[PDB]
RNA sequence: UUAAUUGCGAUAACGAACGAGACCUUAACCUACUAAAUAGUGGUGCUAGCAUUUGCUGGUUAUCCACUUCUUAGAGGGACUAUCGGUUUCAAGCCGAUGGAAGUUUGAGGCAAUAACAGGUCUGUGAUGCCCUUAGACGUUCUGGGCCGCACGCGCGCUACACUGACGGAGCCAGCGAGUCUAACCUUGGCCGAGAGGUCUUGGUAAUCUUGUGAAACUCCGUCGUGCUGGGGAUAGAGCAUUGU
RNA sequence: ACGGAAGGGCACCACCAGGAGUGGAGCCUGCGGCUUAAUUUGACUCAACACGGGGAAACUCACCAGGUCCAGACACAAUAA
């Protein structure tokens, strides 16, 4: 017996407990996003992930103790809570994913330059309308700088960022101390499909069908 | 109990009432809330419960194919196998022998002695 | 029997959609019906400084939750009230039935 | 049974390493019609036993005084309540005492009425009348009269009838007439049996007169009383939901709990030969089966087509040959009595065969032959009864193992071979098990291997029955419209509302075409849509005219009910009518009839249809031009050459052509009906006359020109 | 010319991108749609008071009947400076009047570009490189102090220095919010006590109960009277309770 | 970039026309200073000073006078039923 002001409080901070775990254990599985759906005795929880394998495993063992795991901390009874593996479409357009394999370029010695521009180069490949990567920290030198990477071009302002813009930030553990990974993509609006389809200052006329003029009176009976 | 919410689910939605599973007289099914809250039947107000040759011989021939015929429905978890002719049907009760080849090394004995 | 069903969701476009069929179903069912009602909606603000630490401007934030609420109330017998309960679940829509 | 997390598919390469690639699949369009309602078999140990009827009457009949324990939910739950029931009866385990709940259920509160019993073929209607007539109407003083399409009582008689049987088919045209036909009042309970075949022919015939007495009921504001005869049926909520039946019973057995267990056996078959060779590859395998799994109990086999019921036997027999007794079993120690019953064969393949304990079936024979296999089965002479699949409609017969001989039957509307639906096969396996002779029985499904995992998979679960209503959707749509109920578009779609077809269509749209949306609103066009077709194709043949949304019930549209009409028939024949009209012309236009495009034209027929049509009177050549010229093979050509043979008593040249005159002549009569209502509103006295010599001449066989003296017996 | 590199334009530039704007939230307008005992309105029932002659004020949850004007919404509309008069290469635009719920981008906000500060932050983080400590350890935990200490200098503030007042009686009006489950929250009501407060219950997981939050400033009738005075309420002493070991 | 250089346009964190105030008094509170065993510390013009969501009796607590515990994983060697 919880009130629904303090119910759905209560449900976010699952939703962000819950999000959290995910990220610091499927790291290398490629993990970008969950969602939870509450149905009356059954609870299912959707994760979405690059690799669909790793999540899942041989007969579902990870998935398995993974839904095990949840359901020893939050307390939740055998057969209520329910774990799915699902891919996530257009890997490209997902700023989670591109974040992880900045850092993983990164741990692997890989030029600062070259790979900041394979992340946004596949972004672009992948239909993105635009991209931008921030790399910030002490790059070559002491004395740290950031350094930002883009294509295309990205809105700043309005509700429209919201719509289009999904942004990613993925600490990097080097020896020198930390680099900063931030990595915005803006996805076309002629794909959205959820709500708005262009921006709001878009505007596109139908071009009218001309018609000679019929220069005679007629009458066509039936 | 003295409650007059006569239940007429007939055990759709409530378990049957043991002792008395019907009506005598009408058929009625009788659950346990029925059958709790009143001893009478539901529709035609007759009495529920009342305050092998003497009996009748294929009345219990009856309940010995219903029994059955339960039987065969709490048994019906194996009844829906295929025999085919691709099965091996390894007869291994849950594990190859504790997964260890050590009987059949009897055999190679066998073959030894051979 | 008076059946009443209580929708609490964040987002209201599916919590519309949830109460949409769920009205059409009982007129299509040829049931006495009571419209839906929605309850003024629930805004939850949460205000704090910017910053992490102590120092600049003191620039406040503020944040907000709102709570769309809504009940439809349903007069019939059980065995249509039972096919009601385990359809109309959509992400993120709460949704509870309750008894007389 | 417990639902996984997901379902998934792994793709792996068969050189490389890794090369792996993998894909979960989420299912959440779980729905309530999704569901196996099923009913636990429970603890209702003591049943009402006969003198728990309080009626002394009926518990002076039936000396079955254990009463059925497989009505665990039935007993007396429909004896006295006025509310539908659904009833799923696995086997013959009650077919007979739970059909007679009808007279349990209302004929007490009011007596002297005429319920009405359907059953799908007109081999049920003879046994479901003949058993009953030493067993109801001798004790309970009711008369029971047959309404099919070969027997025409009186009127009074019907009226006066307490029980009728009757094919969908043959309530169909009497139910054209509900307007005016006073004889349809008393309906207060309808029962049917075999209802799960809606994904037959015949299904959307009965699935149709449902949705009648649904509308009967709501405008009369009177209920009527239903009842569902099937076995297990997988989509049982979809089937309760349209019957009309409450919470207060369904009944849904499985087929692991019969009086009889059955046992089942796969097989495989290569897959390099397609139909033919498939028969001696399989023929062999059969003989071991039967002496292995029946030695000395009744077998019973079912060949794919007509012919394979003779291939089989001559293998069979053949085979029979290589062992002790050539003829094994047949249960004939007199020999004297042996030659007494192989006088009464006829010919062919019963003359040789009777003899080796095998019987043979099919409609190709004397209408004394077809019994003759049954009576000899019936105290056990013959052992095998090889037959095709169109007598596991008719007489129980209490045979012990079933044999799936072949698979994948020919059919005609895809000139090809295609799966046999699981609708009839199922059946064919409720007649292995004698109930109280043997303990258990066995079938064996052999089929090839690319099909053998489907039914490994599926043939115990079962599939949920289908509607093809929306084949012939056209021709029953005003069935019952026609009379003049809806006059606008809007209704129109009321009228279809009940049906069983939404009742699959919003919960399967993909099995009936649906690919753009399968929400309830993404249906709605596309049910509207077939709606819109219906009634477009009813255009061209300019039997009802549109005036927007309303619709005009037209004299080409006035003759649709009190007789079957086929609409499409009307526009072939519309621009052919005159006043002035000729023998010859008629002739013509009763063989143009679409219902006899239903006549088979076997191969080589060709060549003996043109030898006769220089031989009739009027021949194809010259009577078929321009545009109504139409080809040899063409069944309208048979039908035209046979017609003037019967007329000229022409002996045919095979007795195959008999089978078809016969079947030609049973619709002639009707069919001629149909041009005596059209031109008696044209007034076309000069046709009418002409129409008149027609029946008479088909009657008596004789043309026109030819004397009618000579009709009379002993007058060549 | 605009709030605007906002536009008209000119033109060795053409064509674009970010920002502004658009967008989003909120405030007002609808006797238009769907409504709503968790909001009301009118009437019909039972009933209290006065006039009694037709009324007025009311009370009434299982007394109903009908409605959504007021209240909440969901889906819509509504404003684009509309019409007109002036001024302007007579272009963008601006001023004025009428109409309008609304005409300073309608008001107010959210978001908010590039380049930077060696701005703040290691005391938010199990975010950190390096350094220090690493077992009478700078770790943790327990007891008691301190962060309040007072010669003094500053900033953010609250009370006023009075009759546009103070004090005593009555009049009596808001809106944004919040509230208990393995807890003990918001508390109406009866009783006791100057008061603070204490006891027994009640309703509420909440448009329904606190709550019409009967708030204060304020309104009216009385006392005081230009007096560091019934302005002012620190500085000090004694007593009554609560929070909390 | 700067100019006590010019030109054009803007801003009540600018001014005019004013309003209400702070600075004067008492008190709450933060900062410096002094004191002390400690009076923990960050921030030095706008861009700190009712700010660190900092309204600290114990906790918070980071300072002081003292007393416990080890939560030193794991590996290696030693003592050793
Ligand atoms: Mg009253
Ligand atoms: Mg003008
Ligand atoms: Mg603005
Ligand atoms: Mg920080
Ligand atoms: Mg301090
Ligand atoms: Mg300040
Ligand atoms: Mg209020
Ligand atoms: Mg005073
Ligand atoms: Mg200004
Ligand atoms: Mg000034
Ligand atoms: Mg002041
Ligand atoms: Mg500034
Ligand atoms: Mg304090
Ligand atoms: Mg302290
Ligand atoms: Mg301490
Ligand atoms: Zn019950
Ligand atoms: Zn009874």
């Amino acid at each position: 017996l919880i009130s629904k002001k303090r119910k759905l409080v209560a449900d976010g901070v699952f939703y962000a407990e819950l999000n959290e775990f995910f990220t610091r254990e499927l790291a290398e599985e490629g993990y970008s996003g969950v969602e939870v759906r509450v149905t009356p005795t059954k609870t299912e929880v959707i994760i979405r992930a690059t690799r669909t394998q790793d999540v899942l495993g041989e007969n579902g063992r990870r998935i398995n103790e993974l839904t095990l795991l949840v359901q020893k901390r939050f307390k939740y009874a055998p057969g209520t809570i329910v774990l799915y593996a699902e891919r996530v479409q257009d890997r490209g357009l997902s700023a989670v994913a591109q974040a992880e394999s900045m850092k993983f370029k990164l741990l692997n010695g890989l030029a600062i330059r070259r790979a900041a521009y394979g992340v946004v180069r596949y972004v672009m490949e992948s239909g993105a309308k635009g991209c931008e990567v921030v790399v910030s920290g002490k790059l070559r030198a002491a004395r740290a700088k950031a350094m930002k990477f883009a294509d295309g071009f990205l809105i700043h302002s309005g509700q429209p960022v919201n719509d289009f813009i999904d942004t990613a930030t993925r600490h990097v553990l080097m020896r020198q101390g930390v680099l900063g990974i931030k990595v915005k993509i803006m996805r076309d609006p002629a794909k959205s499909r959820t709500g708005p389809k262009a921006l709001p200052d878009a505007v596109t006329i139908i071009e009218p069908k001309e018609e000679e003029p019929i220069l005679a009176p007629s009458v066509k009976d039936y | 109990s003295g409650s007059s919410k006569n239940c007429n689910c007939q055990g759709t939605r409530h378990p049957v009432f043991d002792i008395a599973p019907n009506c005598l007289h009408c058929g009625k099914v009788v659950c346990v809330i029925e059958g709790l809250n009143k001893g009478k039947c539901g529709h035609c107000h007759e009495q529920l419960i009342s305050d092998k040759a003497e009996e009748n011989p294929e009345l219990l021939a009856a309940q010995e194919r219903l029994d059955r015929l339960l039987y065969f429905q709490d048994t019906s978890a194996e009844r829906t196998k295929i025999i085919d002719n691709a099965s091996d049907f390894d007869m291994n009760q849950e594990v190859g022998l504790w997964g260890s080849a050590r009987e059949r090394a009897l055999a190679l004995k066998k073959q030894q002695r051979n | 029997i008076k059946i009443r069903i209580t929708l609490t969701s964040t987002k209201v476009k599916q919590l519309e959609n949830v109460s949409s069929n769920i009205v059409k179903n009982a007129e299509q069912h040829n049931l006495v019906k009571k419209g839906p009602v929605r309850l003024p909606t629930k805004v939850l603000k949460i205000s704090t400084r910017k910053t992490p630490n102590g120092e600049g401007s003191k620039t406040w934030e503020t944040y907000e939750m709102r709570i769309h609420k809504r009940y439809i109330d349903l007069e019939a017998p059980v065995q249509i009230v039972k096919r009601i309960t385990q359809i109309t679940i959509e992400p993120g829509v709460d949704v509870e039935v309750v008894v007389a | 049974d417990p639902l996984p997390p997901q379902v998934v598919v792994k793709v792996v390469s068969d050189t490389w390493i890794g090369c792996e690639s993998t894909h979960a699949i989420s299912f959440q369009h779980l729905i309530r019609p999704f569901n196996e309602t099923l009913q636990t078999k429970l603890l209702k140990l003591r049943p009402l036993p006969t003198s728990a009827l309080q009626n002394p009457l009926i518990e002076s009949i039936y000396p079955f005084k254990y009463f059925n324990p497989m009505q665990t939910m039935t007993f007396y739950t429909l004896y006295n309540t006025n509310e539908n029931a659904f009833v799923g009866s696995p086997t013959g385990s009650g077919k007979t005492i739970v059909a007679e709940l009808a007279i349990w259920h209302a004929f007490k509160t009011f007596p002297g009425k005429k319920i009405v019993y359907i059953a799908p073929m007109k081999a049920l209607v003879r046994e479901r009348v003949d058993d009953w007539r030493k067993k109801i109407t001798p004790v309970t003083g009711d008369k029971v009269v047959e309404l099919t399409g070969d027997s025409l009582p009186d009127p009074k008689d019907v009226h006066d009838a307490t029980i009728v049987i009757t094919t969908p088919e043959k309530f169909d045209g009497i139910s054209r007439n509900w307007q005016t036909r006073k004889f349809v009042q008393d309906v207060s309970l309808i029962i049917m049996d075999e209802i799960h075949l809606l994904a037959s022919d015949r299904g959307p015939i009965l699935e149709m007169i449902v949705s009648r007495m649904n509308y009967i009921s709501s405008q009369t504001k009177q209920p009527v009383r239903l009842l569902g005869m099937s076995t297990a049926v997988s989509n049982a909520y979809d089937m309760a939901g349209w019957l009309g039946v409450k919470d207060h019973g369904l009944y849904n057995f499985p087929s692991s709990v019969r009086p009889v267990p059955l046992k089942m056996y796969i097989d495989g078959f290569p897959d390099n030969l397609a139909f033919c060779p498939l028969m001696k590859t399989m023929n062999k395998p059969v003989f071991m089966a039967i002496k292995q799994h029946s030695p000395d109990k009744p077998a019973l086999i079912f060949v794919a087509s007509r012919r394979q019921t003779r291939l089989t036997a001559l293998d069979l027999i053949h085979l029979c040959g290589m062992e002790d007794n050539p003829r094994r079993f047949l249960n004939i120690d007199d020999e004297e009595e042996l030659q007494y019953y192989l006088s009464q064969v006829t010919d062919d393949t019963l003359k040789l065969s009777l003899q080796f304990g095998i019987g043979l079936h099919h409609a190709g024979l004397v209408q004394k032959d077809r019994s003759i296999s049954h009576q000899l089965f019936q105290k056990n002479k013959i052992q095998i009864l090889i037959a095709t699949s169109t007598l596991a409609w008719g007489v129980n017969l209490p045979a012990h193992l079933v044999i799936i001989k072949g698979t994948q039957f020919f059919d005609a509307k895809i000139e090809g071979y295609r799966d046999m639906d699981l609708t009839d096969i199922l059946q064919m396996m409720g007649r292995a098990g004698r109930p109280a002779y043997d303990t258990t029985g066995t079938a064996i499904v052999y089929t090839k291997e690319s099909k053998k995992m489907f039914y490994k998979h599926f043939l115990n679960v079962g599939f949920p029955v289908e509607s093809s209503l929306h084949k012939v959707l056209d021709d029953h749509l005003g069935a019952e419209i026609t009379s003049g109920s809806i006059t606008n578009k809007q209704e129109a779609l009321d009228f279809l509302s009940w049906t069983f077809l939404f009742r699959r269509a919003h919960h399967n749209p993909t099995y009936y075409g649906i690919e753009d949306d399968t929400s309830t609103a993404g249906v709605s066009e596309h049910l509207s849509s077939l709606i819109d077709s219906t009634l477009e194709n009813l255009r061209e043949s300019q039997c009802v005219l549109l005036h927007g949304d309303d619709i005009v019930a037209t004299p080409f549209l006035s003759i649709s009910s009190y007789y079957y009409i086929s609409h499409l028939t009307i526009r072939q024949l519309l621009k052919q009518i005159h006043d002035h009209a000729t023998f010859q012309e008629v002739l013509r236009w009763l063989s143009l009839a679409v219902e006899y495009n239903e006549l088979p034209v076997r191969g080589g027929e060709i060549i003996m249809n043109e030898e006769m049509s220089q031989q009739s009177r009027y021949s194809v050549e010259s009577t078929f031009t321009d545009e109504f010229e139409l080809p040899m093979w063409d069944p309208h050509v048979k039908t035209f050459l046979l017609l003037q043979a019967h007329l000229s008593r022409v002996d045919l040249p095979i007795a195959d052509y008999i089978q078809d005159t016969v079947s030609v002549l049973d619709q002639s009569l009707r069919i001629l009906q149909a041009y005596i209502d059209v031109a008696s509103e044209l007034g076309y006295f000069h046709t009418v006359l002409t129409m008149i010599k027609m029946m008479q001449c088909i009657k008596q066989g004789y043309w026109y020109e030819d004397d009618p003296v000579s009709v009379l017996p002993g007058l060549q």
